RNA sequence: GCCCUGAAAAUGGAUGGCGCUCAAGCGUGUUACCUAUACUCUACCGUCAGGGUUGAUAUGAUGCCCUGACGAGUAGGCAGG
RNA sequence: AAGCUCGUAUCAGUUUUAUGAGGUAAAGUUAAAUAUGUAAGAAGUCCUUGUUACUUAAUUGAACGUGGACAUUUGAAUGAAGAGCUUUUAGUGGGCCAUUUUUGGUAAGC
RNA sequence: GGAAUACUGCCAGCUGGGACUGAGGACUGCGACGUAAGUCAAGGAUGCUGGCAUAAUGGUUAUAUGCCGCCCGUCUUGAAA
RNA sequence: GAAAUUGUUGAAAGGGAAGGGCAUUUGAUCAGACA
């Protein structure tokens, strides 16, 4: 009878996309990245402070 | 006053094409043209005797009928709101075939042949045509080709 | 009878399976994105390590807006519009990218505000104002039901396997697409930006490409 | 009292109210301007092949 | 156009089989955004070599920050513009902090004097003066002498409020 | 607003219900909305919009006709339905015995089909006996065949026979219709 | 580039008016904000299309309900009052 | 306006690929841009053996057929408040403007 | 050699204030939460309290105020003319 | 025994017309409803 949009609603947006739960209590919004080591080549780097 | 004739406003329009003057050539009459094909009407403007109205040159359409000296027509012309089917009398001078056939046909077998192929390929054909797509990822190598830094140019007059 | 009582928890238990499928199936497309996110970061970074450069994948699809009213507009742009599915102010629909479809945009541009929309986009328009066409009928989506009694022949049992579907643009993305009714969306929030907007969008004004600027354009019209 | 005589404006645009219909050509066109030696043997060929069956259909 | 930054752009010319691995060329583009700034490369490999959008590419879009943002720079820039009834070449030296933020100040000037639109001008060097002496121009060298120091003329009072008791005073 | 591919608020064109005020018609198109609906056979769906038919549109269906449907293979055990009206044809001096169902039978087409150990129905007995349609043929009478459309689409080169009062000699036969007089056609 | 000169027409006199000079003018840039019957969401009226519903033991089968989409209009035509 | 036969379906003020025609702008015979014709399949393709009084020097062609085989990535994109069909009749047959081109005219709210 | 902020973007992140609407009217469906019974913000509003029973609310009509509002029918490309 | 139109009384209004639409205040009136 009535449109309740997800996206707020919680139990609207659970019955729609199941994996919403395990989402949240998993975060996987905020998760983190793992560190990287690499830098650019000296020709990159050459390039990019040119004239 | 004003002036429509038959042939009326056709000056540019039937001329022989420069160093194409003269007798036309024998691979012209050589040809043999069926009911079913589809052929292109581009006047010669030296055979007067069988010769399309200014309307359908460049115009496409189908052999229905095949005499002596000439081939049937049909072509649809818009009048007014609708399309009337027309039936045209022009000798073999007048006419040429369309190689979209010619080219149709060479890709209807090859697509029997890619299907029965791969009949015993276990289908996965991709027998359609595309468009070209959006282009995918590479890496290009700096390594021998340096960045050549370009900047625009000072006005002069040059007079 | 045994009707309500022996036909429930046998029926209530298909209705376990599809969203257990669901579950597992959703999982997968989130770790499917995620990755291509971080190769795509990954590649770049490799690739000035090497001295050498990376350059991307071009986008498969845009998100195109109908910026400009219904009247004074020239024949053929008018029918290409009608052949997007514009058929108002302010709507829109997703676009698969081809040298076909490409320049078709090439004729409204100065009509439409288009560009590329991020996975964010594409599931807040699927979810806020998605609809689904059945019989005509424009339906609400709401359900699972309504989306696998109609694309079910094609897989695509849920709303998270449309959205794979359009931002993949999958084999199926025909289909799909046209299971949606053009997105009907409202006026920007925060304004559209600028004094005018019928200038190109890199001479300041809204229209014509401006990439992955849509993202930000969308989002304050949803 | 001279008139505005000729305009073609508007024409093109009544033109696709109804809009341009096809030929809604047919399987079998008509014989007309078909060559009459051609189309005499032709009455005898279908005349022939339908009896063809007459013997063999029975 | 905007509040700029300043973009370096890279792209060769599609791969064939005939010229394959073409020559990257690069530029340094002043604009808001990198949508602004890649149509405003294409605009001036145009006038350089045989590309256009269809028949080449943008292989990186970079933007390049300030080495030493927070350092008084000495800034000459070399100025195609296009007027009404013709173009010209012009020379404008800018005292400011950073690279961008001086060709913000030069379209202003551009803009308020010679009444010349974004479109009509072209940057063809922005460099940084090093040793002073070599600033040629009046109104830059006014600031180079040493340890200067001038008033705030006329103190301008912004009004907040609609009535006031005093009378106010514009001592500094 | 919106643009709109198609002319807005437009009727289908058909007839959703007769425009006869007759009382026994309605209750047929009663009954057979009620079979449409709920028996799932193109049948009743078919019988349905032929009882909305107007009358032009519903020619009588000939005695004779029915005996050809009967010749033929197979369907000499079927029960044609007619949805108009049987006439008689004694052009044919034998007749099957068969069945038909039809809305009205002229008295001469009654004693024909009863005179031959046969049976004469109504529509209603049909939906009781073969609701679904089992083993029946629907029969269609010709449309073309009226005076009106021997006229539609006069125009020159067509042969559509002018509406005309007299016909014979000294009416229209003269200037463009023969070579002699002006021209042909 | 801006300004002035070139620059003279008749009732009193019109950047729309007042009035405005580090503008409330001119060139350009970033933002905030105002508001159409257009856009989005909702209710209601009507129009169209698609479906549901004939079982006594009530009162409408031109009936009841379900679902969507749509609504400018002269000359003109039609349906219902 | 009245409807009619039908309903997965041939279409389309659109592109793309393929392929013709053109002789204006620029160029100084050449030749654009925008518009324009056709094709992208079942009314199809490959084979096999029938008909004729036309055609052939001829069991050779033409046109139409029998029997067999290949179905939905079936032959490019997008879209399609469905496709077609007919009958019947109103009003109108003084137009005007703007844009992009252009002739007459010195120009014009010509 | 390290960082931090800035900028961009994302979260099925958290919390607070304001305005508008309350259609429908037995149950049905899909979910969520619970071992369980059950409950829930999940196919559209309920609970608690107070006041006046009044011309308080609401209508109707004259006036006043703010903004808007040209004279009808007709011919006409074009009429307030 | 209508309307134009008019006399009397009562009410309101009035700065080069009058009259209208949306909105509410003020004055006069009106039920319904409740209970």
């Amino acid at each position: 009878v009535l449109k309740k949009n997800p996206l707020k609603n919680k139990q609207v947006l659970l019955r729609l996309n199941p994996y919403a739960k395990v989402f949240a209590a998993e975060k996987l919004g905020s998760k983190k990245a793992e560190k990287t080591g690499t830098k650019p080549a000296a020709v990159f780097t050459e390039t990019l402070k040119h004239d | 006053g004003k002036s429509h004739g038959y042939r009326s406003r056709t000056r540019y329009m039937f001329q022989r094409d420069f160093r194409k003057h003269g007798a036309v050539h024998l691979s012209t009459y050589l040809k043999v043209y069926k009911v079913g094909d589809i052929v292109d009407i581009k006047a010669n403007g030296s055979i007067q005797k069988g010769m399309p109205h200014k309307f359908y040159q460049g115009k496409t359409g189908v052999v229905y009928n095949v005499t002596k000296s000439s081939v049937g027509v049909i072509i649809n012309k818009m009048v007014g709101n609708r399309y009337l089917e027309k039936r045209l009398n022009l000798r073999v001078e007048h006419i040429k075939h369309s190689k979209c056939r010619q080219e149709f046909l060479e890709r209807v077998k090859a697509n029997a042949a890619k299907r029965a192929e791969a009949k015993a390929q276990g289908v996965a054909v991709q027998l359609k045509r595309q468009p070209a797509q959006p282009r995918e990822s590479r890496i290009v190598s700096t390594e021998g080709n340096v960045p050549q830094t370009l900047a625009p140019v000072p006005y002069e007059t040059f007079i | 009878a045994e009707q309500v009582a022996a036909e429930r928890a046998a029926r209530k238990a298909a209705n376990k399976e599809k969203r257990a499928i669901i579950l597992e199936r959703n999982a997968a497309y989130q770790k499917e994105y995620e990755t291509a996110e971080r190769n795509i970061i990954q590649a770049k970074r490799d690739a000035k390590a090497a001295g050498s450069y990376y350059v991307e994948a071009q986008h498969k699809l845009v998100f195109v807006v109908r910026i400009k009213g219904i009247n004074k507009i020239p024949p053929k742009p008018r029918k290409v519009l009608q052949l997007l599915r514009l058929t108002r102010i302010n709507s829109g629909t997703f676009v698969k990218v081809t040298k076909a479809t490409l320049e078709l945009l090439k004729l409204i541009e100065p009509y439409v505000a288009y560009g590329y929309p991020s996975y964010s986009t594409i599931r807040q328009l699927v979810y806020k104002r998605g609809f689904g066409k059945i019989n005509k009928q424009r339906v609400p989506l709401s359900d699972n039901a309504i989306i696998e009694a109609n694309l079910g022949k094609y897989g695509i049992l849920s709303i998270d396997d449309l959205i794979h579907e359009i931002i993949t643009v999958g084999p199926h993305f025909k289909q799909a697409n046209n299971f949606l009714w053009p997105f009907k969306l409202s006026n920007p929030s925060g304004g559209w930006g600028v004094p005018r907007k019928f200038k190109h969008f890199i001479q300041g004004g809204s229209f014509g490409n401006r990439e992955e600027f849509i993202n930000k354009l969308v989002k304050s019209m949803n | 009292a001279k008139s505005k005589n000729h305009t073609a404006h508007n024409q093109t645009r009544k033109a696709h109210r109804n809009g341009i219909k096809k030929p809604k050509t047919y399987k079998y066109p008509s014989l007309k301007g078909v060559d009459p030696k051609f189309r005499r043997n032709h009455k005898h060929a279908l005349h022939g092949t339908a009896k063809a069956l007459a013997a063999a259909k029975k | 156009m905007a509040h700029f930054k300043e973009y370096q752009v890279i792209g060769r010319r599609l791969p064939t089989e005939s010229v394959p691995e073409p020559k990257l060329f690069r530029m340094r583009i002043f604009a808001s955004n990198e949508v602004i700034a890649k149509s405003r490369y294409w605009y001036f490999l145009q006038k350089l070599h045989k590309v256009k959008k269809a028949s080449g590419e943008i292989v990186s879009i970079n933007q390049i920050n300030e080495a030493h943002p927070t350092k008084v720079k000495n800034f000459g820039v070399w100025v195609r513009y296009d007027s009404r009834s013709g173009t010209h070449n012009m020379y404008k030296e800018i005292r400011d902090v950073s690279r961008v933020a001086a060709v913000e100040t030069l379209y202003q000037d551009m803009a308020a004097r010679h009444r010349a639109r974004f479109r009509s001008i072209h940057i063809l060097k922005v460099a940084e003066i090093e040793k002073t002496a070599d600033v040629k121009r009046q109104y830059v060298k006014q600031f180079l002498t040493k340890d200067l120091k001038f008033p705030l003329p006329h103190r301008v009072q912004k009004s907040t409020k609609t009535f006031s008791y005093k009378r106010p005073s514009t001592f500094y | 607003g919106i643009d709109h591919t198609s002319k807005q608020h437009k009727r289908s064109g058909h007839r959703t219900a007769p425009k006869s005020d007759n009382v026994y018609l309605k209750l047929l198109v009663k009954l057979y909305t009620f079979l449409a609906r709920r028996t799932d056979a193109p049948f009743n769906k078919v019988v349905l919009k032929a009882l909305f038919l107007s009358k032009i549109n519903r020619p009588p269906v000939s005695v004779s006709r029915i005996a050809r449907a009967l010749k033929q293979e197979g369907a000499a055990n079927k029960t044609v339905v007619v949805v108009g009206t049987v006439t008689d044809d004694a052009r044919i001096f034998e007749f099957p015995k068969t069945t038909v169902a039809a809305l009205r039978f002229t008295a001469g087409a009654r004693a024909k089909i009863v005179k031959a150990g046969g049976e004469c129905i109504t529509l209603d007995q049909l939906a009781v006996r073969a609701p679904k349609g089992q083993n029946t043929l629907i029969l269609r009478g010709p449309r073309n065949s009226r005076e009106a459309v021997r006229h539609f689409g006069m125009g020159p080169h067509k042969g559509k026979a002018p509406r005309i009062l007299s016909t014979g000699r000294k009416f229209e036969r003269a200037r463009g219709r023969r070579r002699s007089k002006g021209f042909k056609v």
